[PDB]
């Protein structure tokens, strides 16, 4: 953890925002059910 | 885009209630007796 | 893939447009309940109506600010709001209008 | 006629009160339609009244005879 | 007259010799009585389009002194402008308290 | 050229507002001003992430939902006589903060930004 | 709604219309009530390539669960 917290320095300086949610296909809208979303983000809300 | 930070108040923000508003106007008022009776006793 | 690339197809389907100034909002909800009950007023040059509004009106409607003086286009079968103008705004025209999307 | 004794009361409610259906108020589907020309492809109740107005053309003739409240 | 060429109802030469003689001041302008009826041409014109609304609302074709009485007490500008004047057979405004009910 | 919001300061309450599906109203106590905001469930859930409590130093950005912990306030610094936490102060300033940067990104980090996704806190 | 029994599909057309007067405006589009019958029965010619067969024997195609 010290040599991650000293050398980790970089940042990805350009990111498109909600792109994050349409790679899985977890959207507002989408081809998926509506409790797909909400299942996943749960096991993944509870999954460390 | 749809903003991730709102800002809120604890005692005039309710999450439920939601409200939003902005020759001479002026608002109708009925001028009838029957009529302002009629609201007063029911 | 570059040969199936080369030949395009155009589809085309009529839409419904409501398109005018809003008055004032006035929703409906309960502090514990649930269950949103939405009513505002919808005006133009030679229309003025009040329109109540569903669940996902009030989804849409509240998930994006909007105010009395900002004036919404509202497509009933997409069911998404387009807040254009506020009192940009300046609308002619009826109300609700059909227009083809290609 | 019915202001005479010559008829009983049971008579009257039999004949008055009792043909009328109870139970069922509605059961087919309920319409509402424009005031003017009965538009239901557009549905927009008034601002004074809250009446029915589908067309600008209603909305223009609605503002001068059938509208009470304004 | 000068009331027709300006777009008045009101006179402007008994208005501007009421000022001449009413002990104002020495010098009197020619805008002066104009502006006056305009002002008192248009306030009137609106406790006469009050009292004929209030006397189309109980359905009678005259204004009685319980027409301009609602009309002026109904409104706020005109209950902020005259809140000391006492109007004769115009009766009150229907005010019932709700604890009393 | 991009303007970015920036909010600051001590922890006070977690609560779901008053009726939930689960948001949180965080109570940032800064030093000059003292002011609640409502949060999305995932800058939530990485506050979850930082594992804060009650009186803790936080750094959360607006536009971008980023989360990073400063640490303990110096008010609590008495409650315990030894902790790993290190105690930091309370953020100077107000608590909502604006500025703007002459930030340079060539169009092919656009690129890689438009192609494939880099990274986030969420799963 | 519209329910298939052995497939396990669910469509829903719309609300009916007999709740069409409780609100002005709604996104949600009034369909009419189905005519006939509860269950209905129909019998199809279909016709489906082996291969197809096999690709359904093969990997999963997708479902309406996760
Ligand atoms: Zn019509
Ligand atoms: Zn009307």
């Amino acid at each position: 953890r010290k040599i991650i917290d000293t050398f980790a320095v970089l940042t990805p300086s350009a990111v498109s925002l909600d792109m994050r949610k349409l790679a899985l296909g977890l959207n507002d809208d989408s081809s998926v059910g509506e409790n797909t979303r909400l299942k996943v983000m749960q096991n993944c809300f509870e999954v460390s | 885009m749809k903003a991730l930070v709102e800002e809120i108040d604890k005692k005039t923000y309710n999450p439920d209630i939601y409200f939003t508003s902005l020759s001479r106007p002026v608002k109708r008022i009925n001028y009838s007796l029957a009529d302002l009776e009629a609201r007063l006793y029911t | 893939q570059a040969f199936r690339k080369s030949i395009g197809i155009k589809i085309k389907e009529e839409t419904e447009l409501i398109e005018g100034e809003v008055v004032e909002i006035q929703i409906d909800r309960s502090i514990t309940g649930g269950h949103k009950q939405g009513k505002l007023t919808i005006k133009t040059t030679d229309m003025e109506t009040i329109y109540e509004l569903g669940n996902k009106m009030i989804d849409g409607l509240t998930k994006e600010k909007v105010l009395a003086g900002d004036v919404i286009s509202i497509d009933k079968a997409s069911g998404k709001i387009t807040k254009l103008g506020r009192s940009v705004q300046c609308p002619e025209g009826e109300l609700q209008k059909r227009k083809t999307v290609v | 006629f019915l202001d005479s004794a010559l008829l009983n009361l049971m008579d009257k409610n039999v004949i008055y009160h009792n043909v009328y259906n109870k139970r069922y108020f509605k059961v087919l589907p309920l319409i509402t339609t424009c005031s003017i020309c009965g538009g239901y492809d557009s549905i927009s109740s008034c601002v004074n009244c809250g009446n029915k107005i589908c067309s600008v053309s209603c909305f223009k003739l609605h503002n001068e005879t059938r509208c009470r409240n304004r | 007259s000068r009331s027709a060429k300006a777009g008045l109802t009101f006179p402007v030469g008994r208005v501007h010799r009421l000022l001449r003689r009413g002990n104002y001041a020495q010098r009197i302008g020619s805008g002066a009585p104009v502006y006056l009826t305009a002002v008192l041409e248009y306030l009137a014109a609106e406790i006469l389009e009050l009292a004929g609304n209030a006397a189309r609302d109980n359905k009678k074709t005259r204004i009685i002194p319980r027409h301009l009485q609602l009309a002026i007490r109904n409104d706020d500008e005109l209950n902020k402008l005259l809140g000391n004047v006492t109007i004769a057979q115009g009766g009150v405004l229907p005010n019932i308290h709700q604890n009393l009910l | 050229k991009e303007t970015k919001e920036v909010y600051e300061g001590e922890v006070t309450e977690l609560t779901p507002e008053d009726k939930t599906i689960s948001h949180v109203i965080v109570g940032l106590k800064s030093a000059k001003g003292t002011k609640t905001l409502r949060l999305d469930p995932t800058i939530y859930e990485s506050i979850q992430r930082e594992k804060v409590s009650i009186g803790d130093v936080i750094y959360i950005e607006a536009n971008t939902g980023a989360v990073k912990r400063v640490g303990r306030s110096d008010a609590y610094a008495t409650e315990f006589d030894l902790e790993t936490e290190e105690y930091v102060p309370l953020p100077k300033g107000e608590v909502h903060k604006k500025k703007e940067i002459v930030q340079d990104v060539t169009l092919h980090d656009l690129d890689v930004a438009n192609a494939r996704p880099q990274g986030g806190q969420d799963v």
